[PDB]
RNA sequence: AAACUUUCAACAACGGAUCUCUUGGUUCUGGCAUCGAUGAAGAACGCAGCGAAAUGCGAUAAGUAAUGUGAAUUGCAGAAAAUCAUCGAAUCUUUGAACGCACAUUGCGCCCGCCGGUAUUCCGGCGGGCAUGCCUGUUCGAGCGUCAU
RNA sequence: AUUAACGAGAUUCCCACUGUCCCUAUCUACUAUCUAGCGAAACCACAGCCAAGGGAACGGGCUUGGCAAAAUCAGCGGGGAA
RNA sequence: GCGUGAGCCCGGGUCGAACGGCCUCUAGUGCAGAUCUUGGUGGUAGUAGCAAAUACUUCAAUGAGAACUUGAAGGACCGAAGUGGGGAAAGGUUCCAUGUGAACAGCGGUUGGACAUGGGUUAGUCGAUCCUAAGCCAUAGGGAAGUUCCGUUUCAAAGGGGCACUCGUGCCCCGUGUGGCGAAAGGGAAGCCGGUUAAUAUUCCGGCACCUGGAUGUGGGUUUUGCGCGGCAACGCAACUGAACGCGGAGACGACGGCGGGGGCCCCGGGCAGAGUUCUCUUUUCUUCUUAACGGUCUAUCACCCUGGAAACAGUUUGUCUGGAGAUAGGGUUUAAUGGCCGGAAGAGCCCGACACUUCUGUCGGGUCCGGUGCGCUCUCGACGUCCCUUGAAAAUCCGCGGGAGGGAAUAAUUCUCACGCCAGGUCGUACUCAUAACCGCAGCAGGUCCCCAAGGUGAACAGCCUCUGGUUGAUAGAACAAUGUAGAUAAGGGAAGUCGGCAAAAUAGAUCCGUAACUUCGGGAAAAGGAUUGGCUCUAAGGGUUGGACAACCAACUUAGAACUGGUACGGACAGGGGGAAUCUGACUGUCUAAUUAAAACAUAGCAUU
RNA sequence: GUGAAGCCAGAGGAAACUCUGGUGGAGGCUCGCAGCGGUUCUGACGUGCAAAUCGAUCGUCAAAUCUGAGCAUGGGGGCGAA
RNA sequence: AGAGACCGAUAGCGCACAAGUAGAGUGAUCGAAAGAUGAAAAGCACUUUGAAAAGAGGGUUAAAUAGCACGUGAAAUUGUU
């Protein structure tokens, strides 16, 4: 809601900031393998618990 | 089996008493220096309804004899008294309707209401509405006095006990059917919740004594030992007789 | 607030008459801090800010 | 019963716990379901290894806890090497 | 006949979110949150109204000067002047009938 | 006779079996005894030139000091060691047994001191404090509980 | 036992009414249908024409007969003891 | 090729790092089944299907590609209990701009709540924060082996006010109390208008205000042995001292009914400006014509005061009621603006009209009015009234008073609630959706989910039906029209012969006027049963207010009744809208339950009786 | 829609209380929209839009009416117009 | 810290991997799948067709039928001949 406590607010902030692909510059680094964000999430996927 | 309505009452929880309406318990004033030895006189401001009881209530201000305050009691309202009407508490006050005064200056044959069962105790008998308490008479020697209670009970009280001369206002309240569901209903919101009423043979075995079977029959006699275990005791308790009352009865 | 109008004037000699502030999604704070008429906010960006 | 009932959930019977974290606080009975907050003693049971070890020393940072080993090791000794600038 | 909206995040006619219709010089109708009306104070022995004091939200009496809250005579504020003039003449006949009873003892009880 | 179905074979698909591998488990054995109000375990939020996670760290934030080694780090950029080992000096946000009272609020207080606004009283900034049970001691007290003048 | 009023309660009859029926017919929309695109599931020992016989006393297969011609579409509810 | 066989060996291909024979030792050692476990893959099968919510069409642009992108035009729907405009919970970035391969949007897709890169939420006045409610958790104590249970003021030594020194620490009074959490709908200090962005605005900008707290000024007032003056009074005036202690008021309260006032909306008339129509007619149809908070001033029912003394009782409401406890009447005081005028404020907003121009700049003219109406709708206020064996929160906070403690320079301050003036007002939330796609139902699901505003016509009516503002035109499409269907109907004659059974359907239906049985708890039954009328047009009558001088004139809506004429013998022309009667069983009635097979005669109920 | 008390006026009679026009606006009264519910079609659907929905028809609709948030009762326990 | 007549990616701890992670549930709790190009990215320059994805040539390598759907590459099932 509009309503929010900080602690909601900083929490989605916090979400959002994770919400993002992973760099480019990553995946060329020796021994690397990540190929993608396996924890990508989205808001008509999966729902976070507040 | 399960626990029946009866043993749940005592749990709390839903069965408690509604109390937010009432404003204040109907108590006298404390049995202090001025009401032992002389009197004190009191005002009258308003006669009130308290939500839940059929009586009236009385709103009395007193003077405090230690202190430049006043104090406001609440009285069981007598019927005949009124608003702006000067009350005496104490053993000198006078026989009036509306004083209150200890026992054992009370001629024998007077009613009065909120009897205390011991002095000090600010009132515990016959304080519901077109009831009262009779002085039948008293022992000096002993410093008692014999009553007779709404019910028809004989008591001894010490002299000492007040009470308020007169009868408890609210007439005849019983007098008129509820004739409906929804007074019934309104009566008992500001109680307790406690009505409807589901009979025990409406029930399922597992619900009540009375239980099931294939006709709503309680099967057993209704009639239950003063002994019984708790959850046994449904029906008529202790019962020494049943059936219509075809005549006068020994016992009072 | 005042914190912010503190450490303003103290940092760039910064006089303002009042400051909003909010809390952006990202959870960074962000101050408009008005400044004083005499002072003209453009020049203060391009000498102190290295605003254009 | 069943889809028309699950629209009217609405409401919110645990909220986030300030000891564990998790999404168990009881709003009403404010007692978490997780860690047992506020009581002093974290809530364990011995039924569940799986919950205990879920929340177990190790699984954390140990942000103090770490160091001591080292600590130990070398005596719990105090001061510098000897000729160490400062 | 534009519809009109809350302008403020209570959706409810809870009996504080008292609104009013009015027209700005915008030229559209728009909603004004109004208070709760104020109340006239009442004399403390018979209940009715007491003139010459405006009614209005308690915290607004902090406001305004004492000659707009009271009335000049005994008991101004919180008696009706009725009142007044029954206390004066009770308190009278009281002290004069108090006098007259203690000398009628004193004559009447203590002349042996 | 084609088509279709089926059978057989070659090649191509689908799928991830088999073989080989293994910075991982599992079991046994040996050595050791070291958490926390000097704030633990755990939780939250942040910190990189370019990072979401993992790892590391705490506004001194992918780390500071110190010691040892002795020329890197590396995906790009950059610069004049190191994402090195060791580790005795420090820092260590909000929390949490969690401690001014609370907390579903980044809520509401009190005390001491300093610095400003005309200021012992109000406001603002900064720093240090204010939980409970119990022990020893200190000081101030209560009680015709009691002792002498 | 009776009972005015009330009843999405059970029952019988009467008037009105009508496709409930004699006895069916016709019209409209949306499907079904054909096409483009997209595109499952249930189920599946192997499979799938019958008659009689015997048989675990009701066979798709066994015995003896009838027979028996590619590949198919819309319906259908006898059988598959579906 | 060998072996009866389990198997063993070899040839060819692929492939890339280990492996085998023999004798002993060892075991997690041999699979077709276990509705076996995990994983993968078939036939079915290009099959079932993608059919509720009325619906799309033309041209153009874009693009490789357009039914489901966009522009324009047309045709439609939602039809103010909306498919409209905003909120609460819940979500968390879905909001805005730019770009876009794949995936997703059960068809497509240039489009998107998708993907990618960047932005976006501004408060002393709106909320939280403060208060207390139901309730929860401490404390003192008491239980419990203990985790802990009760306890919330209770078997407790439980606090807050003032004066005095160079300096904090010297005293003097009061005391019965002595915690916290708990409402974004309860209580509550204070902000309005205009403009502005891609996205925020009662928060930004401009103007104009308010509240709280703290400080000390200028003026004013009062006094100098003291703390204002006036009015018969109700009370008034710009202030016009006032500790403790106490009293009172406000906060602060139900449901419903008719009536009256006010705001806004609706409607009517005239005028102004613009637009539509104009074969013909229409002094025509539509739209605009606005005025905030905050203040000043004058009023506004109830009540209260003064004079006076009422029966031949009077005044008076729709209803009531009121009066020797003092009515009618006359004159006053006062609570109560969402009323009039004025400031704000025309400088704004809006509407027209005319001159500049790549942009930078728009600039300049004018106008912005007057009346009426009402069982109208909505909100609010007021005075009455009804109901209750129902009487419909608390606290924080603010104010008044009773009392009279202290203090108060005839030439100087003045314990001032008056005017003006000075300083400050922290923290968190603020985007967007709120739903046939932003929440919950595994999902972009015909379900579910708390509110606010609420136009015109018909009509009794937030009934149905049509329309305006606003919003949509989104639900895979094209063609054909077989059976069987689902949904919507119609049928000659018969009229329940069908069927367990009139299931389903049909028939009735509004309003006005007639008429209405048995039975009855006398209240009902009852809309019983039944019958007639209903359109259009042209008229007539009645039902009100104001002024003159019993009539005339002026003003204003509707409601009812009567008559003639007329056509299709039709008229509640759609929509809307009771079938009825004679009885039996049963439960008195209203009400409640097996969410998802049973709504009943079951439960409840009032009444009765017992304990 | 009906029209309970209370009230006004007029008719009779001798009384007492009869009657008739009005006024009024009571009732767990009634028709009926929204809401709430869920009777029948034993309709649609029945690998659905849906693990209970859809349509028509129905019950109730001013009070034993509907509903939000906060709070309480926790498993042999609760709560239950059963 | 050292070992083994142990297991060898459906095995061995649930986890050889950003595993008590992703995800589910109001919650207590429940809880996966998922290792291997090559010695070295040398991870395919350039031409051409295509709107693009890609294809065809060409290149790297010992090897591309080792091309980030990557060692080998079975069967079920499928296409062509
Ligand atoms: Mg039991
Ligand atoms: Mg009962
Ligand atoms: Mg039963
Ligand atoms: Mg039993
Ligand atoms: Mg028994
Ligand atoms: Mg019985
Ligand atoms: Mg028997
Ligand atoms: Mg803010
Ligand atoms: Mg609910
Ligand atoms: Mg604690
Ligand atoms: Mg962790
Ligand atoms: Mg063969
Ligand atoms: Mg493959
Ligand atoms: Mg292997
Ligand atoms: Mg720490
Ligand atoms: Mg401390
Ligand atoms: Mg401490
Ligand atoms: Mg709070
Ligand atoms: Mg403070
Ligand atoms: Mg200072
Ligand atoms: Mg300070
Ligand atoms: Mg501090
Ligand atoms: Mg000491
Ligand atoms: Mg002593
Ligand atoms: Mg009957
Ligand atoms: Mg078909
Ligand atoms: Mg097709
Ligand atoms: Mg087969
Ligand atoms: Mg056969
Ligand atoms: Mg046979
Ligand atoms: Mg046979
Ligand atoms: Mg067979
Ligand atoms: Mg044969
Ligand atoms: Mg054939
Ligand atoms: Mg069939
Ligand atoms: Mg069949
Ligand atoms: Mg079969
Ligand atoms: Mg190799
Ligand atoms: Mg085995
Ligand atoms: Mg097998
Ligand atoms: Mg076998
Ligand atoms: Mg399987
Ligand atoms: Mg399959
Ligand atoms: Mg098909
Ligand atoms: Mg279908
Ligand atoms: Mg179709
Ligand atoms: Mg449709
Ligand atoms: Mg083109
Ligand atoms: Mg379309
Ligand atoms: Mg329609
Ligand atoms: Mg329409
Ligand atoms: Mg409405
Ligand atoms: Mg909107
Ligand atoms: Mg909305
Ligand atoms: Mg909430
Ligand atoms: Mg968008
Ligand atoms: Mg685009
Ligand atoms: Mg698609
Ligand atoms: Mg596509
Ligand atoms: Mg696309
Ligand atoms: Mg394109
Ligand atoms: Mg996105
Ligand atoms: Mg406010
Ligand atoms: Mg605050
Ligand atoms: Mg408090
Ligand atoms: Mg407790
Ligand atoms: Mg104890
Ligand atoms: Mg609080
Ligand atoms: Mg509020
Ligand atoms: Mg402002
Ligand atoms: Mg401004
Ligand atoms: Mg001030
Ligand atoms: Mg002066
Ligand atoms: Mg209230
Ligand atoms: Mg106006
Ligand atoms: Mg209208
Ligand atoms: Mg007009
Ligand atoms: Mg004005
Ligand atoms: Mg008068
Ligand atoms: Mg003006
Ligand atoms: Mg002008
Ligand atoms: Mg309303
Ligand atoms: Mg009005
Ligand atoms: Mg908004
Ligand atoms: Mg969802
Ligand atoms: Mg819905
Ligand atoms: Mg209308
Ligand atoms: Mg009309
Ligand atoms: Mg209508
Ligand atoms: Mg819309
Ligand atoms: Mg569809
Ligand atoms: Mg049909
Ligand atoms: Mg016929
Ligand atoms: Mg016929
Ligand atoms: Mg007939
Ligand atoms: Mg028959
Ligand atoms: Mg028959
Ligand atoms: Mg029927
Ligand atoms: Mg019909
Ligand atoms: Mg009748
Ligand atoms: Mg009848
Ligand atoms: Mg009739
Ligand atoms: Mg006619
Ligand atoms: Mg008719
Ligand atoms: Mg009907
Ligand atoms: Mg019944
Ligand atoms: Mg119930
Ligand atoms: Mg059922
Ligand atoms: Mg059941
Ligand atoms: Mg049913
Ligand atoms: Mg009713
Ligand atoms: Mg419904
Ligand atoms: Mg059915
Ligand atoms: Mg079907
Ligand atoms: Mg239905
Ligand atoms: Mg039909
Ligand atoms: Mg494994
Ligand atoms: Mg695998
Ligand atoms: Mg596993
Ligand atoms: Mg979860
Ligand atoms: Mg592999
Ligand atoms: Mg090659
Ligand atoms: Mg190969
Ligand atoms: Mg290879
Ligand atoms: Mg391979
Ligand atoms: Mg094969």
């Amino acid at each position: 809601p509009s309503h929010k406590t900080f602690r909601i607010k900083q929490k989605l902030a916090k979400a959002q900031k994770q919400n993002r692909p992973i760099p480019q510059w990553i995946r060329l680094r020796t021994g690397n393998t990540i190929r993608y964000n396996a924890k990508r999430r989205h808001w008509r996927k999966t729902r976070l618990g507040l | 089996g399960r626990v029946i309505r009866n043993q749940r009452k005592g749990r709390g929880s839903v069965f408690t008493a509604h109390t937010r309406l009432r404003k204040a318990p109907a108590k006298f004033r404390p049995l202090d220096y001025a009401e032992r030895h002389g009197y004190i006189r009191g005002i009258v401001k308003e006669i009130i309804h308290d939500p839940g009881r059929g009586a009236p209530l009385a709103r009395v201000v007193f003077r405090s004899p230690y202190k430049y305050k006043q104090i406001t009691e609440t009285f069981i309202a007598n019927e005949g008294m009124y608003t702006g009407q000067f009350i005496y508490a104490g053993k000198n006050a006078a026989l009036t309707v509306g004083n209150i005064l200890p026992l054992s200056s009370v001629p024998e044959g007077t009613v009065v209401s909120n009897v205390e069962e011991k002095p000090g105790d600010r009132g515990a008998l016959g304080r519901t509405s077109g009831n009262y308490v009779t002085v039948v008479g008293h022992n000096p020697d002993e410093g008692k006095t014999r009553i007779k209670l709404p019910s028809g009970a004989k008591k001894v009280v010490p002299s000492s006990s007040r009470g308020m001369i007169g009868i408890v206002a609210g007439g005849g309240r019983t007098d008129k059917p509820l004739l409906k569901a929804s007074r019934a209903k309104h009566k008992f919101a500001v109680k307790r919740n406690r009505w409807p009423k589901t009979r025990g043979v409406a029930m399922n075995p597992v619900d009540h004594p009375h239980g099931g079977g294939n006709h709503q029959h309680i099967g057993k006699a209704s009639t239950i030992s003063r002994y019984a275990a708790q959850g046994q005791k449904a029906g008529l308790i202790a019962a020494r007789r049943t059936g219509l009352l075809r005549g006068t009865q020994k016992t009072k | 607030k005042a914190q912010i109008k503190q450490a303003l004037k103290k940092l760039y000699d910064i006089d303002t008459v009042k400051i909003n502030t909010l809390i952006r999604p990202d959870g960074t704070k962000k101050a408009f801090a008005r400044l004083t008429p005499d002072v003209d906010a453009l020049d203060i960006a391009a000498t102190k800010l290295g605003l254009v | 019963k069943g889809t028309s009932s699950f629209g009217k959930r609405h409401n919110k019977t645990h909220g986030l716990c300030r000891r564990c974290g998790r999404r168990s606080l009881h709003n009403q009975k404010k007692v978490c379901a997780s860690c047992g907050y506020p009581a002093a003693k974290t809530r364990k049971y011995n039924w569940s290894e799986k919950a205990k070890r879920r929340k177990v020393t190790g699984t954390g940072r140990m942000r103090y806890l770490s160091t001591v080993p080292r600590r130990f090791k070398n005596g719990f000794r105090t001061g510098v090497p000897k000729g160490a600038r400062g | 006949p534009t519809r009109v909206t809350y302008r403020r995040r209570n959706p409810y006619n809870t009996t504080s979110n008292r609104t009013r219709v009015i027209k700005t010089p915008g030229g559209q109708l728009r909603v004004l949150h109004i208070k709760k009306r104020g109340t006239a104070p009442k004399c403390g022995d018979c209940g009715i109204k007491l003139p010459g004091i405006p009614a209005l939200r308690p915290r607004e009496y902090a406001t305004i000067s004492k000659p707009k809250k009271t009335v000049q005579r005994a008991y101004g504020g919180s008696r009706c002047g009725n009142c007044v003039r029954d206390r004066i003449i009770r308190a009278f006949l009281i002290e004069e009938q108090k006098i007259v009873k203690k000398v009628l003892k004193e004559q009447s009880q203590a002349e042996k």
